[PDB]
């Protein structure tokens, strides 16, 4: 099975056609009002007129708020780009803080391009050329065309091609029973190997006997691929040809990240801007998510204010659980959230709450149902006693060794005595803490 | 006897790793043109003195060291062969600078 | 539909400043609306800007947040207009890892003055009427064609291998350059033959050409001083234009580059063009920094500076000391101040108004009021930033325009500074390191 | 007397937990003595690795110096054996001048995970008995040929593509060497030679190049198995030659998106059936100096399907948090605490000081007498264990210069005397303090 | 400098090219001449061939191929060659003139050299330049030299000033530093 | 003969047979407990037996840590890896503290291989160009059979080729007259040179001439050779040698230390542990001794407990003479040694004792001994009063000016004035630092 971890069990935000939450769906329960709030925020996402656009999910440690999110990502489905980020990760060995941020600004933006390109291959048999003597003038033998006959799996053609194609015919060293490829646009002539018609107990060959294609002899191809601006970035920065010595060089050296400039991306997105004019390219702007925002320093929260201005800039969210806390960088000043209120200002806040023992309770079932773990209802509400005393996250935790010890034990599911005795032998940190002071 | 085995990665273990992008930004001086025109059009700057690199003189240079020398820049020669022309194009300085035909018909 | 990469921005409705002839703004105009003082100035700094005559002013624009500062920047860039340069950047942009602070401000300086060079070339350019080669050393013949003439030329060898290496052929519309024989292709004015089978792209066609076949025009190219700094700094340099591996340029290459330029101004090849340099939230800047700036104003090459901080006496970076706007005294005396202030009632509605046009958003007269009385109570950004998700909630109910209930509905749903801070401070002991 | 590279350590004499099969822990076995409650919850967590169901799961050990923490751990790792990763670390060793804190991390975290990949080898191998290709006739032709091979009960003879030929006069083709090539792509690689002139000699003066001669039909279809970390693949992928390296550690920030297509890629040959993902242990001892950053990381790190169990060591009580001017529990945050299940160690008493002290003295080779082993055991009640240990060998180095067959209490008494603990020092340190520097 | 009228190479094993042969036209008068093989490759280098007009540096070995000879102008109606007049001073020229250079100039060119032709110099230059921290060797040296021309009568020192604005951005590493520096007797004002 | 440094004097320990120290023995005089101790260390370096024991010289300056640790050094002889360091060398620029301090961990231990280098030399009489045979088929155009012919001062010998290393051998231009070196198994060629015979064969050279060797021409001895990480971790960092492109391009690359993974590390012992077995090598552990260990970093102890817990580790030797002083990294928490606690239980305490104005008079006559200096009594009774009253390293100091003052004078030996101007003339800390208590 594909392995459990600690938000697999959400699914969505379970909300009504209305938008209404539901008290429990798609693996979430409660946070009615932080739902229907991210339940706007998918809505804008998916609207596309918006940029730079900015959340923060603020509240106490185990609400959710890291589900939340998650979970925008699961209603927004696999063609939204969804860049998931640690605060703490800006802070590299190779580039600056801010090339960081707007590195993951760039991959939260998507380009899907949509290039369709008109073929014809199949197994060649005629290499026959045609002839009318006299190009009228003064003569040796002329051709005006070449016939060249393809066949593949589902028929036979002739086509006679242009004259010209034959320098690049053998440029290409083609003969008869090999396969070839050509393009409409240009003419361009690939071979391919040839069939497996000569093969089949002949083998011994590094071109390989490639196998008679399938399919018709003319063929429209519609290739889709999705990229992100920041590979483009990448891809045009680098000098990727191999004919030049530097780019072998490239091989020993290091390549290492560089700060790439403005001017890039400005050209970029110019030619962005024209190929999706002409149809070719569509945009998918998508979500940077940036949990643990607390660990970023001043001047990247200084930064964020002008790259959140930006035209160009996906929706961006933010999580963080700190009170009143002093701001990273600076020696002295608190603010909210460990945020400054600049940047604060420029944000819409989504407030999320403590769970009740009941949700407790709920949320410990669901996690026990997508740990495929049968607990007993006595077994069930000593834990959620468990998880009100002392943490959610803790009582959560507990259901997999208590049934790894009833499976020892022979049982099926968790009692009551199973869920006592990994209590003892593992400890909270509220009560391990108050051990410290025994143990000093 | 002769010895067998310890190599430790196998090359096979690189072929099953196998790990199976393009525009026109690089029209960084407007109007389209390949970069290269733009490049001659203000590349004007000389080193104003260039020197050649220092010589280590020993009156008597041992058999190793020259084997070695002999032996490395051989085969950098022979391996850069292939590349040996666009590589010396890109390394080479610019020494000289010559006035500009135009100054002719302006002075 | 067709989303293209510019979206609606935080600053997407402003388009210059909004200015009379004579420098008088108007009330509202081209997406600016309140700060009229702050606007003139910044129209006199725009006529500093375009005359080109003075070097290195420095201007600081301040205020409280949310009065437009970087509003201002922008109908300030946007009024400018893409033919003179206008580098923007934030104060910590220039903490880089590749480059020392110094040599960054150098680099952004250096952006932000072009160099115009201008120089004339030869073509020639008509439509392909014949093309032979005789290859066997390659001799051929090829004719050229306008609507006024024609023309017969015996080929070169090399003319022969571009035109071979391009695969020109009849029926297309090119242009050579007279001076070293490049060829471009325009399209074609005959289609193909359609008897040959599997080359049948369609395309499009382009009128023949007119006139005489070759010649002489003047063409003008615009190069910062940076992008020179960058070409020449090294071999091959020219990548670290996108790369951005532009380490430590050597400051012999600027005092060559520069002489070059200043003779090739007397000389009639180029002119310069000075821009400006924006720093936004300039009080990330360090001690050193403005230490650097205060001598790179006095160069006849710098630019004019614009920056935007919030800060009162606050401390200096890099110091225990402070001083006003988190700047130094050595600089402030450097600059001249434009003061923005707090916006009153109708400056909100008329920024919420516009707004609503941007965002294709309409709203009744009272939710109007009610939004406009929740940014006075709140904030600016907050109130714009309300306008969207009740549209959405509005789109949701299927409803036509958004009323008064949506906009309670998202402000209870979306909660400002104030009241975070103060549901904050009920959970005081649940959130973590107070 | 031998003396190989893996000499007695600290915790040589521990073979793994000393638990029964009900996870139920011995009062001594497999080195391991006391300790019932840790080792029994070390157990657990043992065979929660094993299942490998559950992703990304945060253990702690906490304690008093001295307690077995470290022992714990590596009973845990001898336990788990071979074929499961169980990656050991300092806390210390993430400050890197090559790469950061974050991509540290991230790279101990794939070094925990194995990978088994599978491979069906297409070869074609023998020996080669006679080969003929003809001169140069214009075309292909000019490099056509034949080439026999031939093994221990069949011998056939193969045609040429016309390529290959130049690798086999690189290569110095001899008749009677042995080869191999791989079918649809040819790679001719060389094994070995025979030298028929010599019979029935090995290892000597005599036929020492031989190496060996085939034994079957020349198409040995075969199953290879290759057994690969998740970070080897990240490595390997970063670069042209980034095989590299994985050798000398020149490793720079991999890029995100190779990580990401190598686990799309991974989760293809999982569900293709190629390949199967072996999760393993990551062990971070004295996790204590991390700083806030890397906890703030490791917060998200172990919400990934891909993560191993955490592992990790701490002494301290309430102490500073590395990189803030915060106290906490463990000098870890709270953020971090609530994801993990704290196991706690307890001092040792007389009884298990004192089975310790034989086990180590089992390991060591050293025979005390009884009242030897009162006086140790009471020395280490009241200095500590790790000094009474460290005496041991001490002392049967004096009783050998002696001349001895089993240490006394005077030899102890002897060592006791030479080498110092702690409270000693500082004692006399403090009384000559005036002649101790920067007090 | 003139129009290449021939240019054929001679080698032989110790198999290399011992030298090329070159003939050179100018209006007063023509030569033959033997250059180096380094002058040869880079006459290859900018494609030189018979009738193009070329400029060569002997000192540096620095060739430029300024273009073809304007008498095959009319042999073609298009080509793409770049046409030049034929030179017309004498085939080979010795001038003098004045160089304008300062003591890090000097230093820099030598301690990244930049001037050689040796295979491992070029494969050096393929490194991505940065500054480095220059020794005292170095620069005893290159003084050394210096004053050699200065003895010679070929050069002369024209000592200057350095100008430090805002030295209170100097930290005390710096500071003290310049105790030594300002005590040198090569120093500036 | 070498130059006279700090600790030239010591030999040793000066140990009895016993274990005892005597009063004055091998250049140290006092510190017996402390002697014994290292005695005792010694004892336990030459067991190979243990791994990661860590020892600890606590006392004030000038007490003789590191003369008694550079005893154990002479004790132990020069075949014992015995790696000096001092704690400021782990803040490098090109790797992290941990790397340096595992690379000397490494360096601490020795590897002893043992091989037989055989070889044919002496010269070339003929390479009886004999031919091809009955072409092969496959190529046709190669070499066979090539015997050469060897000379040599006392023998002459024929003995056949592979045509491969003949072909190597035609690579050089070797021909008759030229002295070859010919490696019995491998493929290894040199020209030794041109024999000596040949002094009118040309009027100039380029290359000197060689004579003939002596003995049989089929050289042949076991030798001996010493290793540690120096060619096993290092040398498969980065190939040296190669024949691609990158290898050699390689070879003018900066020289940059990498922080080299453990995997290289495990497999370097797997292949040596392999080859301990078959017997070819011996495992020589050593000494590793930190001195200034007060200069290491909070992460460097840390890492330290990971390190001697290792039981590939070798013993170390620590020494410090700070008191109770804040630890570095730390910033408000002060230790004893300037050492964690938690490190300070790992290691057996060694003290060492101020020393008596007896001892002080010794050491000076030692001193002045080993200097090569005569000197008076009544000097002598001086120079120790000066000694008890500043400093024993400062009295030791003034001889040598003393000496060279009298020789000054025409004096072949140090008397009471001499040192009295000395001291006049140089000023020690004390006597300083009460001038700037004054002024």
């Amino acid at each position: 099975t594909q392995r459990i971890a600690s938000h697999s069990h959400v699914k969505g935000l379970g909300l009504d056609e209305s938008g209404l939450a539901k008290q429990a769906a798609s693996g979430l329960v409660g946070q009615e009002n932080a739902r229907e709030a991210c339940g706007v925020i998918v809505e804008l996402i998916k609207s596309k007129k918006m940029a730079g656009r900015a959340v923060l999910l603020a509240g106490p440690p185990g609400t959710g708020k890291t589900a939340l999110a998650l979970a925008i990502a699961q209603e927004l489905g696999s063609k939204v780009p969804f860049c998931p980020m640690v605060g703490s990760e800006v802070y590299s060995t190779e580039i600056k803080k801010t090339e960081v941020l707007m590195e993951n600004f760039r991959r939260a933006i998507g380009l899907r391009i949509k290039e369709t390109k008109e073929v014809y291959e199949g197994e060649v048999t005629e290499l026959t050329p045609c002839e009318t003597e006299n190009p009228m003038g003064g003569y040796g033998k002329t051709i005006s065309h070449v016939i060249i006959g393809l066949k593949t799996a589902k028929g036979t053609k002739q086509l006679k091609l242009d004259p010209s194609i034959f320098e690049s015919l053998q440029k290409e060293r083609v003969e008869a029973g090999d396969v070839i490829y050509i393009e409409a646009n240009s003419g361009a002539v690939k071979r391919q190997g040839r069939c497996d018609t000569y093969a089949t107990e002949f083998d011994l060959e590094a071109e390989e006997y490639v196998p008679l294609p399938k399919g018709d002899v003319h063929k429209k191809k519609e290739i889709i691929q999705d990229v992100t601006l920041h590979d483009l970035d990448v891809a045009n920065a680098r000098p990727q040809g191999g004919q030049d010595i530097l780019s072998m060089m490239g091989q020993l050296m290091k390549p290492k990240k560089t700060e790439i400039t403005d001017k890039l991306r400005g050209e970029i997105n110019k030619v962005v801007n024209k190929y999706i004019d002409q149809g070719i390219a569509e945009l998918v702007p998508g979500v940077l998510f940036v949990d643990e925002v607390h660990m970023l320093d001043i001047e990247c929260f200084t930064y964020l204010h002008r790259a959140l201005e930006s035209s160009i800039a996906p929706i961006v969210i933010f999580a963080s659980n700190r009170g009143n806390c002093v701001i990273r960088g600076t020696e002295d000043i608190t603010s909210p959230h460990g945020i400054p209120l600049d940047l604060l200002d420029r944000v819409m806040i989504i407030r999320t709450m403590l769970y009740t023992p009941q949700e407790m309770k709920q949320i410990i079932k669901i996690r026990a149902q997508t740990e495929g773990i049968n607990i007993s209802e006595e077994a069930l509400n000593h834990l959620g006693e468990i998880g009100t005393k002392t943490t959610l996250r803790y009582s959560v935790q507990l259901l997999t060794p208590a049934n790894l010890l009833a499976k020892i034990n022979g049982k099926d599911s968790i009692e009551k005595e199973h869920v006592e005795e990994i209590s003892e032998l593992f400890y909270d940190a509220k009560s391990s803490a108050k051990i410290l002071a025994d143990q000093q | 006897k002769t010895r067998l085995l310890k190599e430790r990665l196998d090359q096979i273990y690189l072929v099953n790793e196998r790990r199976c992008p393009s525009e026109l930004m690089l029209t960084l001086c407007r109007c389209g043109e390949s970069l290269q025109d733009v490049i001659d059009r203000v590349a004007f700057v000389i080193p104003p003195v260039v020197a050649a690199p220092p010589s280590l003189r020993v009156p008597r240079p041992p058999p190793l060291y020259s084997h070695r020398m002999r032996i490395l820049r051989q085969g950098l020669r022979e391996h850069a062969a292939p590349y040996f022309q666009q590589l010396r194009q890109t390394t080479a300085p610019r020494l000289l600078q010559f006035p500009e035909l135009r100054l002719v018909q302006f002075d | 539909d067709v989303t293209r990469i510019e979206r609606i921005g935080a600053h997407s409705h402003i388009r210059g400043l909004g200015l009379d002839d004579a420098l008088e703004p108007r009330q509202a105009s081209q997406g600016m609306v309140g700060q009229l003082a702050a606007r003139r100035a910044a129209g006199v700094v725009l006529e500093m800007i375009r005359e080109g005559k003075i070097a290195g002013r420095a201007v600081l624009i301040a205020g409280q947040p949310g009065t437009g500062k970087t509003a201002i920047a922008m109908g300030m860039a946007q009024a400018l207009g893409p033919d003179t340069p206008f580098t923007a950047i934030a104060g910590s942009e220039i903490f880089s890892l590749e480059m020392s602070k110094t040599e960054a401000l150098t680099q952004a300086f250096r952006r932000s003055i072009g160099v115009r060079i201008k120089e004339e070339t030869e073509i020639i350019e008509g439509e392909v009427v014949e093309i032979q080669i005789d290859r066997p050393s390659k001799v051929g013949k090829l004719t050229l064609k306008t609507t006024e003439m024609e023309t017969i030329y015996d080929l070169g060898t090399k003319m022969i291998e571009s035109l071979t290496k391009d695969k020109v052929q009849a029926g297309d519309v090119i242009t050579i350059d007279k001076a070293t024989g490049k060829i471009s292709k325009l399209g074609r004015s005959f289609t193909r033959a359609r008897d040959y089978d599997a080359m049948g792209s369609q395309t499009k066609f382009v009128q023949c050409p007119d006139g005489e076949l070759q010649k002489r025009k003047e063409v003008v190219h615009t190069v910062s001083l940076h992008e020179i700094d960058v070409i020449n700094s090294r071999t091959q340099g020219f990548l670290a234009l996108f790369s951005g591996d532009t380490g430590e340029i050597k400051s012999e290459v600027r005092e060559q580059i520069n002489a070059k330029v200043a003779e090739w101004r007397e000389e009639g090849k180029a002119e310069i063009i000075p821009g400006v340099l924006f720093i936004d939230e300039v009080h990330m800047l360090d001690i050193e920094s403005f230490s650097f700036l205060n001598r790179a104003l006095e160069s006849d090459m710098a630019p004019v500076l614009i920056m935007a901080t919030n800060r009162g006496i606050t401390r200096i970076r890099g110091t225990s000391y402070q001083s006003p706007h988190g700047i130094p005294i050595d600089l402030l005396d450097r600059l001249l101040i434009v003061s923005t202030t707090p916006y009153s009632e109708k400056d909100t509605k008329q920024i919420l108004r516009i707004r609503c046009e941007e965002e294709d958003v309409e709203m009744s007269e009272d939710a109007y009021t009610v939004l406009t009385r929740i940014g006075l109570e709140t904030s600016l950004r907050y109130a714009i930033q309300l306008i969207t998700a009740a549209s959405l909630v509005c789109r949701k109910r299927k409803g036509t325009e958004v009323q008064v209930d949506d906009i309670k509905r998202v402000y209870s749903l979306f909660l400002d500074e104030s009241r975070s801070t103060q549901y904050m401070k009920e959970y005081q002991d649940a959130f973590l390191f107070n």
